RNA sequence: CGCGGGGUGGAGCAGCCUGGUAGCUCGUCGGGCUCAUAACCCGAAGGUCGUCGGUUCAAAUCCGGCCCCCGCAACCA
RNA sequence: GCGGGGUGGAGCAGCCUGGUAGCUCGUCGGGCUCAUAACCCGAAGGUCGUCGGUUCAAAUCCGGCCCCCGCAACCA
RNA sequence: GGCGACUUUCUGGUCUGUAACUGACGCUGAUGUGCGAAAGCGUGGGGAUCAAACAGGAUUAGAUACCCUGGUAGUCCACGCCGUAAACGAUGAGUGCUAAGUGUUAGGGGGCCCCUUAGUGCUGCAGCUAACGCAUUAAGCACUCCGCCUGGGGAGUACGACCGCAAGGUUGAAACUCAAAGGAAUUGACGGGGACCCGCACAAGCGGUGGAGCAUGUGGUUUAAUUCGAAGCAACGCGA
RNA sequence: GGUAAAAAUGGCAA
């Protein structure tokens, strides 16, 4: 929970609380499960995603 | 598939009051090469203007085009608000005074100028109304400026 | 007919299709909402940053007229106007003390819809 | 025969109560945009409020009369 | 035996309650397209089954006639 | 085939080192006999989610679809059945031999480095291949054994048999018909593929055409003849 | 993240 610093502007908090949620990953998890993908195409994806990495 | 740019033409100063923009109105005005006839119903116009306004025909001219030219307009892309360039500004100012007062009743054209540069001036030109629905369709469409 | 709520927290679900942001006091008591739907955006329009930004603005505004001053922010989903949401609330005249995303995650659960084929 | 309620752009639906301030939504019309279509956006029109009186600074608004409509009692010539 | 219906080329309103021919498709002329379809624009086309009656006036009301449809056709 | 939270119980296989022991006890494998994704079937239980069928909404010329809101079987458990998938590395199993380089998993050995065993990837000789490619994880070079192929269609159909509760599975023709089916690669063309660029292509503007009268060409129609030629752009004030 | 929606057809020869 990113908490406003003293003599932070509330956009300089905004500026943390983006870069926390992307660490966190939360986002990245919640496009994934939007629709079903079957067990052989999600272990497809997983490969050639970390073939990119 | 544009190559760039194009400089725009100048044009000299109205020799009666010493203005760009009263020259570029007679521009609007004239038609099929007709420079005279332009010039002539602006002048008249401009006499009209001050004979009943009371005041400076190019000073109720400026005020009168301070109220018809838009800051911002509906632009197809979901149409967007985007910012009118001074030069478009102008250019969309003197199309919509003439293009208003050639639709207005009164039996000669010069007439009819005068009218709609009076009524700009006091914000109540079809002109007017023209920047005033793009204004708020402008605004309608605030959403999408991004 | 007047709450005096100091401290509340102001949650903001923003979606692809709309935005919706709801102030409640500490103890998860509603005092004021508004949504991009609520203010009269249609369609595109009620996804656009925009839109978010008046929601939080209203709801804030009703919100304060119960003597809200700090708030803490709750987000969920990814929709564009989060950000917007957020910084409204600022402009409204609260003040944000935390902000904290609670969008929530299945540990491998259940079924998603089937993917959309147009 | 009593009692209760209502009559408001083409229609429905408020302000009536708690007098001054006929709104709202569709149906219209003209535009913009959409390849387009629709949607959406913008402008414009259409009820003087059931009617007629009284009272009042001012009444669709209140009080009265009157008419129409609806519901419920009355329903053992 | 008794009801119902017969309306542009098709299907379907208008009749009750006389004065008013509607809607969708089709057709026709134009447009779009390389062309066709689709789509867009403009337009034409029904003596209202047929003879009569009544009426100032009949798709409309009334009576025949022809055609079609439904129902009935029982007790021995 | 498959197997992904953790814990415990029961239980299979594999790899490294060592070299106690046994002493060729091995390899393959017709017929057999088991296992075998998903859907499906039977009996009983369960039912969150998702979701054939089905029902609305929408889109459309139509929309028995795609998209939206719902929704039953099913998806789950147990025990039976079914026995099939692009069940794929479209590559049977065993054994030995044949350049290197680099990553990674589980070990072993010796000084972070080197060596080594068994996997798992990438790159790449020789050799092989129609080509694409393969290349110590061979599609190279060899030996053993098994399964399978012999133009396309008809047809995985018919009939018979066997198996299955059923759905169907396994096995599996012919008449007739054709001169082709095919693999890989090449040059083009094309794409509601991509990148990059242009052109009054669009955008931004200005003035028109389509409506009127008339001139003219054309079509059609007409006529004794209305001479012949031009026909999307690139015929139609065109040959004239 | 996106995404605009719709978007049918066209004898065999040479
Ligand atoms: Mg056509
Ligand atoms: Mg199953
Ligand atoms: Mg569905
Ligand atoms: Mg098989
Ligand atoms: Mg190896
Ligand atoms: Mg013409
Ligand atoms: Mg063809």
């Amino acid at each position: 929970k990113t908490v406003v610093r003293k003599n932070e502007s509330l956009e300089d908090a905004l500026r943390r609380f983006k870069r926390s949620v992307s660490k966190s990953g939360t986002i990245q998890e919640v496009r994934k499960r939007e629709f079903y993908e079957k067990p052989s195409v999600k272990r497809k994806k997983k490969s050639e995603a970390a073939r990119k990495r | 598939p544009r190559k760039g740019s194009v400089p725009k033409r100048d044009v000299l100063p109205d020799p009666i009051h010493n203005s760009k923009l009263v020259t570029k109105l007679i521009n609007k005005i004239m038609l099929d090469g007709k420079r005279g006839t332009a010039q002539r119903i602006l002048y008249s116009a401009f006499d009209l203007v001050e004979q009943r306004s009371g005041r400076d025909a190019l000073e109720v001219f400026e005020e009168a085009i301070n109220n018809i030219m838009p800051v911002l307009e509906v632009k197809a892309r979901y149409q967007v608000p985007v910012e009118v360039r001074p030069e478009r500004r102008t250019t969309l100012g003197l199309r919509w005074l003439v293009n208003y007062a050639r639709l207005r009743g009164e039996k000669t054209m010069e007439d009819r100028l005068a009218n709609e540069i009076l009524d700009a001036a006091n914000n109540t030109g079809g002109a007017v109304k023209k920047r005033e629905d793009t204004h708020k369709m402008a605004e309608a469409n605030k959403a999408f400026a991004h | 007919v007047k709450k005096n709520i100091e401290n509340g927290v102001a949650h903001i679900r923003s979606t692809f299709n709309n935005t919706i942001v709801t102030i409640t006091d500490e103890f998860g008591n509603a005092l004021s909402w508004s949504s991009a739907g609520a203010l009269g955006f249609k369609g595109s329009k009620k996804s656009t940053p925009f839109a978010a930004q008046m929601a939080s603005e209203t709801a804030s505004k009703s919100a304060m007229e119960h003597g809200l001053k700090t708030v803490e922010v709750t987000v969920k989903g990814p929709g564009p106007g989060r950000e917007s949401a957020i910084r409204a609330l600022q402009s409204a005249g609260l003040e944000v003390t935390a902000i904290r995303d609670v969008t929530p995650v299945p540990h491998n659960g259940c079924r998603p819809p089937k993917r959309r084929r147009v």
